[PDB]
């Protein structure tokens, strides 16, 4: 409410917001507010019957509304304006199906069913994820991705930042039976993806979040890539870049494997040094375990590949349900990558 | 032929000759010689090679892609070397 709606009137309801908090004083915060609103209704001799004492009132009437109910009130132009972005992050999602040579199944409004190829499956979620977001590299159509504002032409709009967006990739044969590939992907995560929990990072706290996963999964194997880690998904501008960064993550490391930079044993030797990246609790400690494990079965003597360091603990858990996720986060990344790889051959 | 040259050769220690085997807990000489499966000494053809590759290439500085095909590379090796020492077994030794 206080960054909405800024100004000379900011200041005004910043003070509305502050006379609530325990159980505050009933109507008896004109007091504070009216001096805000009567010196400044004399700016203009107009004023027909404004009676302040209600005005006020009737403001704090209807915050008070918004936090006893916990929930914005909603009002047609809430709706329209979230079924017309949802309209416009159909369009930029329709460019990136085709651009990774995807095949659009059906993609209205926030849901999507596609097919890919295997190849481009991995990179299509992270400009997927952002784009839905907002934020995004060059334009797709004839719209441009601004930062949570998609622009034609001048003309901002705004797109869906704070909304999550889960996505289930199913690597299935294409002999498969197209019964049971749509319904495991429909019953992998719309009953798995309301199971998961990951350690999020809200307010300097470590909360537990479950959604926007990213669920994979290859004939049994399944991989589980938080693509927030963030709990308000997006606070300030400089939260988009780092949407979807786990993603990139398993991109450069499929970029360097597939180079000859690193073994593909890479994927297998991570057992062993799992136990200690996770017991360690040290951050100083676990940049050089991931730095030893990522050197020891590499193929050359110049590949520098990092690793974020804000993905040293995240503990993805499940609530005794058929589906087995390591419950650590660089541990799913390996099982992402043999599903990517296990895919192509 | 499975290999196309090969060329057995005798190894004189012109001086003392020393290839460790590293300190072991089992030893009593701290810097024991390098030994065999039943107990003569011997010169692992690791160190046999890895001596040998060393003194061509300062040696022969032209022949460097000549010695790097046949005793491996060293910078980014992308197959396997076509040249194979065998173990040193000790032939006869002074009385």
């Amino acid at each position: 409410l206080v960054n909405a709606g800024s100004g000379s009137i900011v200041d005004y309801v910043k003070t509305v917001l502050k006379c609530i908090r325990e159980n505050l004083n009933k109507c008896s915060c004109a007091e504070k507010i009216y001096s805000n609103e009567v010196a400044k209704v004399m700016f203009r001799v107009n004023v027909e019957k404004a009676n302040v004492e209600e005005e006020v009132k009737n403001s704090l009437e209807y915050f008070e509304t918004i936090l006893n109910e916990g929930r914005i009130i909603v009002t047609p132009a809430w709706h329209v304006s979230i079924s017309s972005a949802l309209n416009r992050g159909l369009l930029v999602e329709l460019e990136l199906v085709n651009k990774h040579k995807g095949f659009v199944i059906y993609a209205g409004g926030d849901d999507l069913l596609a097919m890919l190829p295997v190849d481009e499956v991995l990179d299509f979620i992270k400009e997927s994820r952002r784009a839905f977001a907002g934020f995004g590299t060059e334009k797709l159509g004839n719209m441009c991705l601004e930062n949570g504002f998609v622009r034609i032409n001048n003309a901002y709009y705004p797109s869906l930042p704070i909304v999550g967006r889960s996505y289930s990739v199913i690597i299935a044969h294409y002999a498969d039976p197209l019964f049971f590939v749509i319904n495991d992907s429909y019953n992998l995560l719309e009953e798995g993806k309301e199971i998961i929990r990951y350690r999020v990072m809200y307010n300097g706290e470590y909360k537990d979040a479950k959604k926007d996963v990213a669920i994979f999964r290859y004939q049994g194997l399944t991989s589980v890539i938080p693509l927030s880690l963030k709990r308000p998904i997006v606070s300030s501008v400089s939260d988009f870049n780092e949407i979807a960064s786990i993603i990139d993550v398993i991109l450069e490391l499929k970029k360097r494997i597939d180079e000859g930079r690193i073994s593909v044993s890479l994927l297998y030797d991570y057992e062993k040094y799992k136990h200690l990246i996770v017991a360690s609790d040290e951050k100083y400690l676990t940049e050089f375990l991931v730095k030893d494990w990522i050197k020891r079965n590499s193929l050359r003597k110049h590949v520098e590949f990092t690793i974020d360091e804000k993905l040293y603990g995240v503990r993805l858990t499940i609530e005794n349900y058929p589906i087995k996720i390591p419950n650590d986060l660089i541990s799913n990344i390996v099982y992402t990558l043999r599903i990517i790889y296990g895919g192509e051959k | 032929p499975y290999y196309a040259f090969a060329e057995p050769f005798f190894i004189h220690a012109i001086t003392h000759l020393h290839v460790g085997s590293g300190s072991s807990v089992e030893e009593e000489i701290d810097l024991p010689f390098q030994r065999d499966e039943l107990g003569y000494p011997t010169i692992y053809a690791s160190s046999l090679k890895g001596a040998i590759k060393s003194f061509l290439l300062k040696e022969f500085p032209d022949k460097r892609d000549v010695i790097y095909k046949v005793l491996g590379e060293d910078e980014n090796p992308e197959e396997a070397s076509l040249g194979t020492f065998l173990d040193a077994i000790l032939f006869a030794i002074p009385s």
